[PDB]
């Protein structure tokens, strides 16, 4: 059959409502999958919006699933369980730690006509699931 | 990839010890046909986990990197999944980032293992080609025979692993050792990590204390842990995570109190002796609080002064075990005199404040309110093993441990943390000379050099001088061989040997991959790693396990012990053909079909009637171990030495050594030793006088060793495209460098290159560079200096740093954020 | 398993095959990773119905034709690279080489994992990364020092001059401007020949450019000759899409509609090749034995063959006397100089007199309706790398001109080609013929750049080359590693001093490290088509634009832009030192994209105020732009362009010489003498000493030096080592069979191969795969070259010695017949 | 789920196959022609008591023309653009224009019943988005 999962399209907010380096919590692609979006204030890789600086991630650590905390100052996600850290400015690259996958990126559509930010897929496999869509 | 193929309920499952570090975490390998898959319901997959809804935290370690699809020699394809064993006592289901990549590092034709050696490779006619096994053996045996006949064994050189786990282990160290020492009988042998045939732990072993003398459980029972010249979160990850941190968190307090009902147990505390502040220090402070952690940020190379000051102090305070000293030791009074150093003088030499020295001693050695001495476990690794005079530092440290009775009591020990796993069974080394092999090769000695499971181009001390000489000598052979036309094996053996009389050197590498050695080698032979073969090894508490075969090796790759047998038999056949019965007999005893045959011949023959002299970590009860018995023991194995075996009890072993005070010496007593403080060795001091930066070096948590697998891993290469050097930010500002610039690092010994990595906690005029890497080899700047047993001071070198430029792609793609957690 | 279909609205771009001359047209579909097309035909971009089995011939689609690429911004995209059904070149065919394109695009995890993506420096006896700026400072620094002290004669190059991937009009212009106009060095060879010369001097001098027809001509011919050519393997889809339809009778109605008063017999085909090939086997399968002649000549006897045929046709009067009279010079002289009886021709070539007469009757005797047969004469490396390139072409063209087989439809005397073409360069800046490999071997030069070639694998006399270059490189390595803390200036000085003591600094500009990494000091990362826009033309002069659709790996760059970077680095250095005259030589490389190089070179040829430019596009090249090519699609335009306007688009030229105006002083085709001299002495000496003819060349599956193929698991399983086709009776005598390893050797060198018994190979003859990564054939080729320094690569003899049985080859490699029946 | 659901299709029993006499069957549906043969000497993915029974999709992986089985050379031959595939080397392309080896039909051999059953395919059959339509 088909090779792709059927991802929902989940509205997050509109881009101008996000303040620089003030993260937004949301669930995607279901209520058991916590995620963060942040407007980082300076352009980065996968960044969307008018300043190519809005990114989002799954916050479940890809080692053993402990929820990571977002450090607004260093623009990093930090896992309290075995001390892995992931760089929000480098598409989830593991800075140091015990995981074998980068932090999954939530793919965001930015729609200039409406200003809307919509989550539309995930790059990488979220912790604790056989596929991103259960 | 947004999905994983689950193991079916009925998938094949085998046991595998991690290929990599000392800890020897236990794993399971699930193997099943490619087109099958497990169900999400927990009783329909082999994991027993419920994938119909999100799994909770800590339920699983499972990523796509922990899966693969292998193709067997018969063409059948199988899913594999390599995941940690929750019920193994070592790791309790933890997996480091290194062992978690195992499934990715299994051979497949399209994945990270694509470039595995799978055929003999010959450099002839100025090109690499395939050759047959038979031809490779005829050339290699041919040259060894010619050399033995004309020059003797002194012409035949090796640098070989002596470790456990992948590229080592009881079968492989026995096969290689029997070949080098019993059959060829050459003394011209170094070890993978040191340039002579020596021990890392001569002083401790001579004083009567083997370096793996406790259990990992002891770290859970300690009041205090010392980590000396060690970065355990990065280098012994799951020992630190599964045993040390639970103690610091208070999770083992009830166990201590139940074992010792009349003894106080304060909150556990941890002391690091390391010039550099590391991720391990950062994490300890996060977990336990600053007030439970002491970082003795010693001046480089001042360990002996530190321990002599501590020993002096504890003796003056009477924080020693006088009855233990009287009953179970020799040499105390002499050591008190020879090692006398005041706290003020200790403080001046080490840079550590007197108050921190006194606090370290009070936490560690002052009797508790209930009367008993603290249980202080002293753990050490390469910051002192490759430190300023290996022998002397261990002498100084052990003196402090013996006087304070911190061996033989539960929650204590004075132990190596270990590097690789261990798995040594060999004949005795066949001479009594200390021979610095790299120096001999550089001076032009030897006809043939084999690198076996090691890559000294990346890992020797003074590595540039080694490379330069080996390239030069190898090229002489290349030039001569390429003039041949139509040469038979015999003719080409002659051409090669004559080139070695004119400065040349024939170079063989026996390896998983070409490596940088391919730039010099003339012959490369394909080896097999655990899972393509059965293998035994032990971890840092002497826990021996069997790693089970589950797939075929690539092409014609072979277990190292069987490569050794192939060589031995080729030489035996040649001698027999030429009517040399005495020489043929030296090569008997390699009639091996399987790696279990090498286990039987070596480990299981130690100390047995009619056996030759065997030096085995299994000792004389090793015969009690068989593969079937190990299999029954599972990933918990048995701690050596084995005490007993029967069907009903299985293998029964030994938790802690020296619990009755019987030490490994002539009189059964531990022997104190003098520990002179001599300053930095002159060869090192000369570089420090001329150049600005201490060139500390060592491990990164993510990178394994010479990156022989990592160099093919896209995530690894994206993160660390070049070796990095940690530098103090004010030093960076002065040199106008920042994260992702390339610098040259240099001194009299060599030059290398690294990407700058500013790190706040690095001290001014100190740096730290990743060792051993595939892009910027650190060892170029290490000196030739070695201690009395030819142990290098790899951590002892100074150099200058010069900006090359800004590497834009590193700045765009590589994180230079803090690897130290807060 | 399964394929992710392109969504109906997937992005689609045009791509010419990267590889062979034929230049098949392809589409690249690109779409986001997590999206997929529907199975219904209007819901995927292919327009095909995947709800039920597709019929045969409906599609070319395998997993190897798909990938997932990761762009510099981290966004991941599906790609699918599939042949264009509406392209006239291939009509939707894909060879096994072009079919792998998607697999050979860069990905961090796939076959392109080891692409160069950063400058690499060998310093301190190790490979490290370095910065672009540092690489340029070292390389420009050494070039400046050399120019200042030694002059241009110190600066050596071996550079592509071809089209397609690792060539094309942008890239040949940028490199040519750098080498010839800026550096002004004569010390330049070409990727496939060791001097700056033409493969086709004689034909060009006689007035006939070597790409003088259309692929449609092969469809209109009565007879096709394939001379020194294995076209099913080496020009696959020309053979499949144009030649075989003719042989099958599918084009008969077209011929009869074009020429209502002319008979068209069944089409016939004639191969001139010492070796029986897959191409002969398939021609016999399709057309029957009686329509195919294999003239299985003795090696190196082409000139004798053509002189015998020419002599015979003149004696029979099977020539075009009015054409000769009106449009040629030198006929009577050539009749005298090239006289050879059929008996003498037979004795030399080994071909029976009756087969010689049959070939001439099929090809040149007038048809019943009065007209001469339309005979297309196609030739490639079996004569271009044959016994005296210049003389064989002289002999062949004589026969073609006398029989008027250029300028009529269904005719031509044409190269089949190798790579695509895409040449636009300044004139070569001297008048000396310089054998570059020999000069390097003798110790000349301070700096050598290999640019889009790998002569370690492909030079003639390759072992002597490698030996010298390794030696001289090591001198530089030894000197560099003694440096500590050297600034760029200091290191340039260290290197220069080593080159005064026998050393050579070696740079490689490439997609991959290659074997050259064993000698190189500096390697620079290049980009291939699709990572960059690129133009080039096929073997009927059909120019197309290959469109960018992805980013290159890391900091890899289009070769024309590497050239600009070097030129600008040199300009800046000269400007800093107040050397205005030298700085001015490096002007004219203000280029930001490859279209800037197309504008500066191809589009300026012959224009007012332009310098001397030698371009395959000629003076009407300015009519071509990328936007106009895009509009033309994968059909492009055949050069020369005649006209452009919006309503008609680009309009070009089908066939050359249709009015008998040749490219000579007087507009006439010029006959030339073709002396028969036997084998050259250097070659004859090896043949006298050694037993086997060491023929060599292409395999259908392997592309060139296997620079991508070496990383392809299917390729490495099939061909783990170079193979040598050997006669079965010879194999029995040597006690070898399929999958044994032999050494092949002569005075020039030694190499190794896996034995491949083939029934059709003649006793005492062999055929070894050229250029490979495991057993380099060229080691046994001699140093002999013709008057213009064209090597006789096909002319070498050697002995064969059994090494032993390679068990794994026997278990895993097929040694079954690659010749179809 | 990551895997297709392949049918289990009975071919015949092993003792009914004669050495080098191919059997035609469809798998995994009637539009997918396949051949099974007992080769008479062990090979690769060979099943049965002599590890010599193999099966393949016969649609050429280039453009889908049905291949013919040459019993003598143990090869599959495509008449359209002349590709050949080796039945004794798991479908390896000997020469030709394809970019995938000939798909292997996976056979279960059941000693208890003597049955040969087709249970999956290794490789993607010509002309389909997935082996199971
Ligand atoms: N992630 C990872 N783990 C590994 C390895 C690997 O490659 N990767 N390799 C394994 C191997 S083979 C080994 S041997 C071990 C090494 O394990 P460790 O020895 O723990 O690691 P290193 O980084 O070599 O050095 C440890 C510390 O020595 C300190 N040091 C330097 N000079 C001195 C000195 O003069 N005195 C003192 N007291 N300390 C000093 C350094 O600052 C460093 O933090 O790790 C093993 N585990
Ligand atoms: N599959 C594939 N196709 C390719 C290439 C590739 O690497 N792979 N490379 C491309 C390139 S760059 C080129 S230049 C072309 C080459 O295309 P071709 O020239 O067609 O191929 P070759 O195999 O080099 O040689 C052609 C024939 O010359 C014959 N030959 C040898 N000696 C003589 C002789 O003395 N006289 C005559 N008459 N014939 C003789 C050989 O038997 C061989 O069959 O192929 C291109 N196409
Ligand atoms: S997973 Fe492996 S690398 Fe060490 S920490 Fe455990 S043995
Ligand atoms: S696909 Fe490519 S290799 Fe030639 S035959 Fe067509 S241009
Ligand atoms: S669960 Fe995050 S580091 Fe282990
Ligand atoms: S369809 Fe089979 S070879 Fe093309
Ligand atoms: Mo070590
Ligand atoms: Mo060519």
């Amino acid at each position: 059959l088909r090779t792709t999962l059927q991802y929902p399209a989940t509205q997050v907010s509109v881009a101008k409502n996000l303040k620089a380096n003030e993260p937004v919590s949301f669930t995607y692609p279901d209520t058991s999958s916590p995620c963060v979006a942040v407007k980082l204030g300076s352009p980065v890789p996968g960044g969307v919006g008018p300043n190519n600086d809005i990114v989002a991630y799954s916050v479940l650590c890809t080692h053993m699933g402990c929820p990571t905390s977002y450090d607004k100052s260093s623009k990093t996600f930090k896992c309290p369980c075995h001390f892995t850290e992931f760089d929000a400015e480098k598409a989830g690259q593991m800075i140091c730690g015990q995981a074998t996958e980068n932090l999954p990126r939530v793919l965001l559509r930015y729609d200039e006509a409406s200003d809307a930010l919509t989550a539309v897929g995930v790059d990488g496999l979220i912790y604790g699931r056989q596929a991103n869509v259960i | 990839n947004d999905r994983i193929t689950l193991p079916p309920a009925n998938a094949q499952r085998t046991n595998m010890t991690c290929h990599f570090c000392i800890v020897g975490c236990g794993y399971h390998v699930y193997k099943w046909p490619e087109l099958q898959e497990g169900g999400r319901a927990p009783e329909q997959n082999a994991l027993g986990l419920d994938f119909r809804k999100q799994l909770p935290p800590l339920a699983v370690t499972l990523t796509p990197a922990m899966t693969n699809v292998v193709t067997e020699h018969n063409g059948r394809r199988y899913n594999i999944m390599v995941v940690p064993d929750k019920a193994c006592v070592v790791n309790s289901g933890l997996s480091s980032t290194r062992g978690g990549k195992m499934a990715s590092y299994m051979y497949t034709p399209t994945g990270d293992g694509k470039q595995r050696l799978k055929a003999p490779r010959l450099y002839a006619a100025d090109q690499w080609v395939d050759t047959t096994w038979d031809h490779a053996m005829a050339l290699y045996a041919g040259l060894i025979k010619k050399t033995l006949d004309k020059d003797g064994p002194q012409g035949v050189f090796f640098s070989c692993f002596d470790h456990g786990g992948a590229g080592g282990g009881f079968e492989n160290t026995w096969g290689t050792g029997k070949l080098m020492f019993s059959a060829i009988q050459t003394p011209m042998v170094r070890i993978h990590n040191r340039p002579a045939y020596n021990s890392e732990c001569h002083a401790t072993r001579e004083m009567g204390i083997g370096e793996l003398n406790n259990a990992y459980e002891d770290a859970q029972l300690a009041d205090v842990i010392w980590s000396i010249g060690n970065n355990p979160y990065e280098s012994q990850t799951n020992y630190f995570l599964n045993h040390w941190l639970p103690n610091l968190q208070g999770a083992t307090t009830s166990k201590k109190k139940e074992r010792f009902p009349n003894e106080n147990f304060p909150q556990a505390r941890i002391i690091f002796v390391d010039p550099r502040e590391t991720p391990s220090v950062a994490i300890a402070r996060h977990v336990a609080g600053n007030d439970r952690v002491l970082h003795l940020a010693i001046e480089p190379g001042t360990d002996t002064a530190l321990f002599n000051g501590l020993f002096t102090y504890v003796v003056e305070q009477g924080w020693i075990d006088k009855p233990f000293i009287e009953a179970h030791t020799k040499g105390f009074d002499d050591a008190v005199k020879t090692n006398r150093l005041s706290l003020d003088e200790c403080s001046n030499i080490t840079g550590v404040p007197v108050d921190m020295l006194k606090r370290a001693a009070e936490w560690s050695y002052k009797p508790k309110a209930s009367g008993q001495a603290p249980r202080t476990m002293h753990a050490y690794e390469k910051g002192i093993i490759w430190g300023n005079d290996n022998y002397v530092i261990q002498s100084a440290l052990l003196d402090l441990v013996i006087a304070t009775h911190n061996v033989g009591r539960r929650g204590t020990g004075c132990v190596r943390m270990g590097g690789h796993q261990e798995g040594y069974t060999r004949p005795p080394y066949p001479g009594d000379k200390k021979i610095y092999i790299d120096q001999e090769l550089i001076k032009g000695k030897g006809r043939i050099m084999t690198w076996w499971g090691c890559n000294n181009f990346q890992t020797s001390n003074n590595a540039q001088a080694l490379r330069e000489a080996i390239l030069q000598r190898s090229a002489i052979v290349k030039q001569a061989m390429q003039k041949a036309r139509g040469a038979t094996t015999e003719e080409m053996v002659d051409v090669i040997y004559e080139a070695t009389q004119n400065g040349g050197l024939f170079v063989t590498s026996i390896n998983l991959y070409p490596t940088k050695l391919a730039e010099a080698a003339h012959l490369m032979l394909p080896a097999a790693h655990p899972g393509e073969m059965n293998l035994t090894s032990m971890n840092g508490e002497r826990r021996i396990r069997l790693s089970e075969k589950f797939m075929d090796p690539p092409g014609t790759a072979m277990a190292d012990c069987l490569i050794a047998a192939r060589i031995a038999n080729a030489l035996r056949d040649m001698y027999q053909k030429d009517g040399k019965a005495e020489m043929a007999a030296q090569f008997e005893g390699f009639d091996w079909k399987t790696e279990e045959d090498a286990f039987n011949d070596g480990f299981r023959r130690a100390g047995q009637p009619g056996a030759p002299a065997i030096d085995s970590q299994g000792g004389s009860t090793g015969h009690l171990v068989t593969y079937d018995r190990l299999r029954k023991s599972g990933n918990n194995g048995v701690q050596l030495p084995v005490v007993s075996w029967d069907e009903s009890k299985g293998l029964v072993g030994t938790e802690m050594l020296y619990t009755e005070g019987k030490f490994d010496t002539d009189d059964g007593k531990a022997h104190f030793k003098p520990a002179p403080w001599n300053g930095l060795p002159a060869t090192v001091q000369q570089q420090k006088d001329k150049y600005r930066f201490w060139l500390n070096n060592g491990r990164n948590n993510e990178v394994w060793q010479t990156a022989y697998h990592d160099q093919y891993n896209s995530l690894m290469q994206e993160r660390y495209p070049m070796a990095y050097i940690e530098m103090n930010p004010d030093d960076c500002k002065q040199l106008d460098v920042t994260g992702g610039d390339i610098v040259e690092v240099y001194n009299d010994f060599g030059s290398t290159f690294a990407m700058v990595y500013p790190v706040a906690e690095i001290k001014r005029g100190q740096t730290f560079m990743l060792f051993g890497y595939v892009n910027g080899i650190q060892g170029d700047v290490t000196t030739d200096w070695t201690d009395r047993n030819i142990i290098p001071y790899y951590k002892g070198t100074w150099g200058d740093i010069r900006k090359v430029g800004s590497m834009e792609e590193f700045k765009r793609t590589v994180s230079f954020k803090s690897r130290r957690f807060a």
